[PDB]
RNA sequence: GGGGCUAGGCCGGGGGGUUCGGCGUCCCCUGUAACCGGAAACCGCCGAUAUGCCGGGGCCGAAGCCCGAGGGGCGGUUCCCGAAGCCGCCUCUGUAAGGAGGCGGUGGAGGGUUCCCACCCUCGGGCGUGCCUC
């Protein structure tokens, strides 16, 4: 699973929106996170958060720290701001 | 179960992640096409979900999004001011 | 108990459609820290021993995987009633290129139900729980 860095992320969740279009759902899933690379038999930071979005075919995720919450938190409101139009206006 | 009001879900789905963070997810379902939204948050014994058609909304979840996120990257959540 | 192996295991799971039938490409519902590339509808790989095929890779590691039952829970689903909204007929209004009924459609908010069910917890089974060394 292509796991990106906030800036193709951010490019790559753009498109699956707009493929999504005409025909298709998109899940965007949303998670603290430890740092695991592996599993949990019979190591973790607390300062991160994990973020999936998928439209069933292609996936994509990113990790996202305090360093660079601030600045993504942003970014990322207006992409969704900017694709989830098309719903009623009162 | 499923709310209604924005508000009354926004409120009892924090108590939830900062009951136990680690075991809580926040999902968020976008559907053109048919033109609705939907958003949940669930650690596996409760589920609590909103769907809506609603443009105003969108705006609302920026927010909801957004802080769930500060709290998360947070070491203790419950020190973080609402 | 420590150090090495390798047997295994995981790298997702459901429902619709379609098929004689099983998977897949399509539509939908859903998970993980977690795969990558290729071909494929009047088609791709199969035959109830079917629950995809080809090529590459990662992790765990005797780890585990399987079966059943119970509970939480999401999305479906069976059947039994049923609200807004709309179409037409006929009353009574009384001039609003309109209203209030009665009647039959259309329609299915929301109940009570049947059978499945992603995801989570507990209990009970099954097979394995190996080799070298210290």
């Amino acid at each position: 699973m292509v796991l990106l860095e906030s800036e193709q992320f951010l490019t790559e969740l753009t498109r699956l929106f707009q493929k999504c279009r005409t025909s298709g759902s998109v899940y965007i899933t949303l998670k603290k996170y430890d740092g695991r690379t592996k599993p949990i038999p019979k190591e973790p930071a607390d300062n991160k958060c994990l973020l999936r979005a998928t439209d069933g075919k292609k996936k994509i995720s990113t990790v996202v720290s305090s360093k660079e919450v601030n600045k993504f938190q942003m970014a990322y409101s207006n992409l969704l701001r900017a694709n989830m139009d098309g719903l009623k206006k009162r | 179960p499923q709310y209604q009001t924005w508000e009354e879900f926004s409120r009892a789905a924090e108590k939830l992640y900062l009951a136990d963070p680690m075991k809580a997810r926040v999902v968020l379902k976008y559907r053109h096409s048919d033109g609705n939204l939907c958003v949940k948050v669930t650690d596996d014994l409760v589920c609590l979900v909103y769907k809506t058609d609603q443009a105003q909304d969108v705006k609302k979840i920026e927010k909801f999004h957004s802080q769930l996120m500060r709290l998360m990257v947070a070491k203790e959540a419950r020190n973080v001011t609402m």
